[PDB]
DNA sequence: CAGGATGTATGCACGTGACCCGTGCCTGGAGACTAGGGAGTAATCCCCTTGGCGGTTAAAACGCGGGGGACAGCGCGTACGTGCGTTTAAGCGGTGCTAGAGCTGTCTACGACCAATTGAGCGGCCTGCAGACCGGGATTCTCC
DNA sequence: GGAGAATCCCGGTCTGCAGGCCGCTCAATTGGTCGTAGACAGCTCTAGCACCGCTTAAACGCACGTACGCGCTGTCCCCCGCGTTTTAACCGCCAAGGGGATTACTCCCTAGTCTCCAGGCACGGGTCACGTGCATACATCCTG
């Protein structure tokens, strides 16, 4: 029997963000549940993109795309920016 | 001339009963490109498009007033003034 | 270049709409008030529309597109396509 | 952007802290698409880390301000409310534990 | 408008009036008993052609 | 243009029809010579082929 | 259980396309797999509901003396219906108007 | 150059529901809206009920649920009622 | 179990309204929450139960309860999912 | 000594929001939903984490009915909130 | 009271837009068949929930005094409503030009799919630390 | 300015939970083939835009009066703070068993393929309903 969460890399980013602090198993659900959350929000917006499109695949288009729908104001300018500079390292070399 | 207020409710009748977008055309159009060329330069829109914009927005307009037309009859008056669109708007979350 | 068609939205427009939603008398600053208010909606509903097009790699805005905006925001529109 | 660490999993090679591979086979499993860009994880695991870097950068804050070292529901409700793009994105959410922002209005006083 | 939206209403009525006069014509003749969709052209020319038979 | 014609076509019709209504008029002795109404002869029509 | 020609509509007893709803079920990646009585009972709940507003829209037009509804006809039937009400309590409906209905204190 | 409508279906249940009674092209396109919109309820909840359950198949109990769920008041068992009756008819040939 | 809405007293809905800000409460507040508070209670049980009665179980998870707050806007972190 | 009417409604709300507790009492909470569960399927078990989800989800949406309510009364030139005010802010907000 | 000028009610002829019917054509749906996987069933185990018990305690209920607030009445002055004449821009019909949406046809680059290899990370365990809790005192807010 | 109660700071105590370590299974990664989705070039034609003149309704500016909104006052009732008593939640503990979780096995239904035909679509033709303007007949007021 096995289960699956994103604790593990919540708790890595805390560990850059903040690197003395702790982070509580109550805490650390809401996060998860968070992570969760809006994983299911773009990957749901970026299916009605493809969907509202003729279009088979999910891609990095449909994902900036519903980044810019969903994240209010400044919160969706760095996002896209996070996004586009991951793609760029990882297609890079 | 009659007492103050009742035309106003000849015209509440008038409004309800009629179907047609009390805005005139030209002016939302232009409003609506205005607004657009803020987020994107050299957008055309479909005619239909701002015919859609026009029925969602003047029917949110409506149904605005009509909840701002409570808060005031809650405070104990007939006169809707900025405080009732505030408070419709912040209970419902704008 | 458009600038200032805000205005366009006259005090007999407001009027109607305020009486359509069975308002009887209207403050003299209600105008300025639904001005602003119609424009934070407008423009919530019109920079969803255009990101649509902007996807599609259109250039012109569809009545689909606002209805997909609109769909979203939970105001959904009928007659307009579906 | 910075050089690239060679390495066999691809949050390495993205440079990223959340798992690619995580997130590939949850976009393939949970039906979104009939296909999945293999560009759609990294983007998406990013964009991920993007959001739980600040929502923890202000939660570490907010632990601070109350003079404790491990954060807590409290913590989060507090680093929600109190950022404006956060409350907009949870304006909806109810968070377990987290209470509510000190509101006394004025005339009250 | 009130003058006007009574003169339509009228006419309307009147039209009904003539449709009915129009239907019992048709249902008169027995070679339109079943054609009730008969064109006003026709029940016209077969009620002529019925008439002189 | 094509809405022109059909125009012209439903004006073509209504003139074949009040021709018909002339000749079912001079068909039936109540309106020989008499000024009438389609109504009338339509119901002068009818009454007179129940007769 | 009567009828018997051959569409799966017609063996089902609807007027609503079964084929068509079984595209629309297995096409937008619902699930995997789609049960051959799916499209039925789906089709069987879309026509049910078509003709619950198309009844009320029909007593709307007589009650204005038309025979032929509009969309003011069909803003009227589900306003005026409190279960269609909150099904599409969040729907503008195109050139449908509003109620008529004006609050107490503002009349004589 | 096709695209497909409720239109024709809708007009057939108008005409069982009154004997006689016409319908407007517009108000035609807000009843395919409304076809439409019901359909992308119902089809997406049934795709939850089976997802959470780790289900792959959408099947007549999901739908019914998803009905139960989506519809209020008495067109829940109506609509429930009317499903059912339509299945076991298909299903008795 | 019957008259179980009684268990909500006047203090508790005092608190509520004081972490709602309130400094003073009439009366008739207390019924009408109470009323208010069933109607709330009764929506998000009939579908939690609904999600348990399609998945054939007996008991009622949180998953439940989870899954019938999401469907009236409301999301729920803490409890899973 | 009594300190005034008010005084300890404010130290009150100063108390509460800071606090993150549970208000209302588990035990009597937990027999209401039952009580209701009864309704809609006899003979139930309820998961201990759900009463707890549920409670959590209930004394949330309170609180916030609450707040708006206070804005219902106060924009009535009121202090004390009333029946009125909780109708209005559900009637606003769509229930 | 009779006739003319005017206003009112009626019938007839015309143009515009919409609806209903019939024809030919194609895509889409059904029928027959197959292979494969998913879901149904039985048997089993363990976890969690249900129920009950005893004692302690905070928290609930109650009554009372009292103060502060909710409510109706009154008068003053303004801002708004209501009506007119002038000005403005909308709405309509018409003409012409062109951007882009929409479609077809060709081809390559991409992800699905598979088998084989491997490590990140999951589950359980041990260990120590930050948190909650209490007692004691001093500092700050509240009521006179 | 004073007496009193609420809140905070400080030190000391114990505990449950956080955090790190080990072995391990299962998901992630690698390498290649295959078929398809999508990118791209090219062409056709509709829908959008710009501009004009004309008729007309809707908005604008103005003057005038009073219903209403606001503030002030007096009144009476209702809610809070408090003390005393009563009630049930909470906590810790135990026991029983039902029902959630898991595996192993089998059968049935769904996905996919190929063939063929029927229902629905786009389009054109014919009929119909409706609104507008003209000619006719009928009723009211003025003159003597």
């Amino acid at each position: 029997s096995r289960k699956e969460s994103y604790s593990i890399y919540v708790y890595k980013v805390l560990k850059q963000v903040h690197p003395d602090t702790g982070i509580s198993s109550k805490a650390m659900g809401i996060m998860n549940s968070f992570v969760n959350d809006i994983f299911e929000r773009i990957a749901g917006e970026a299916s009605r993109l493809a969907h509202y499109n003729k279009r088979s695949t999910i891609t990095s288009r449909e994902i900036q795309t519903a980044v810019r729908l969903l994240l209010p104001g400044e919160l969706a300018k760095h996002a896209v920016s996070e996004g586009t500079k991951a793609v760029t390292k990882y297609t890079s070399a | 001339r009659y007492r103050p207020g009742t035309v106003a409710l000849r015209e509440i009748r008038r409004y309800q009963k009629s179907t047609e977008l009390l805005i005139r055309k030209l002016p939302f159009q232009r409003l609506v490109r205005e607004i657009a060329q803020d987020f994107k330069t050299d957008l055309r829109f479909q005619s239909s498009a701002v015919m859609a914009l026009q029925e969602a927005c003047e029917a949110y307009l409506v149904g605005l007033f009509e909840d701002t037309n409570l808060c005031a009859i809650h405070a104990k008056r007939v006169t809707i003034m900025p405080k009732d669109i505030q408070l419709a708007r912040r209970i419902r979350g704008e | 270049v458009l600038r200032d068609n805000i205005q366009g939205i006259t005090k007999p427009a407001i009027r109607r709409l305020a009486r359509r939603g069975g308002v009887k008398r209207i403050s003299g600053l209600i105008y300025e008030e639904t001005r602003g208010v119609l424009k934070v909606f407008l423009e919530n509903v019109i920079r969803d529309a255009v990101t649509y097009t902007e996807h599609a790699k259109r250039k012109t805005v569809t009545a689909m597109d606002v209805v997909y905006a609109l769909k979203r925001q939970g105001r959904t529109l009928y007659g307009f396509g579906g | 952007g910075k050089a690239r660490a060679k390495a066999k999993t691809r949050s390495s090679r993205a440079g990223l802290q959340f798992p690619v591979g995580r997130v590939h086979r949850l976009l393939r499993k949970g039906n979104y698409s009939e296909r999945v860009g293999a560009g759609a994880p990294v983007y998406l695991a990013a964009v991920l880390e993007y959001l739980t870097a600040e929502i923890l950068e202000l939660a570490g804050n907010a632990a601070r301000d109350n003079k404790k070292t491990r954060i807590i529901p409290r913590h989060l409700q507090l680093a929600i409310r109190n950022d404006e793009e956060l409350n907009k994105l949870l304006g909806r959410v109810t968070i377990a534990q987290g209470g509510v922002l000190p509101n006394i209005q004025a005339v009250l006083l | 408008n009130v003058k006007r939206r009574t003169h339509n209403v009228l006419e309307r009525q009147r039209r009904n009036e003539l449709k009915r006069s129009f239907f019992a014509l048709r249902d008169q003749i027995p070679e339109l008993e079943n054609n009730e969709k008969a064109p006003k052209v026709v029940i016209l020319k077969k009620a002529t052609a019925y008439i002189l038979s | 243009d094509k809405r022109a014609h059909h125009n012209a076509l439903e004006r073509k019709r209504r003139d074949h029809i009040k021709d018909s209504f002339h000749s079912l008029r001079d068909s039936v002795p109540s309106l020989q010579g008499e000024k009438a109404s389609r109504a009338q002869i339509l119901d002068k029509a009818t009454e007179y082929i129940q007769y």
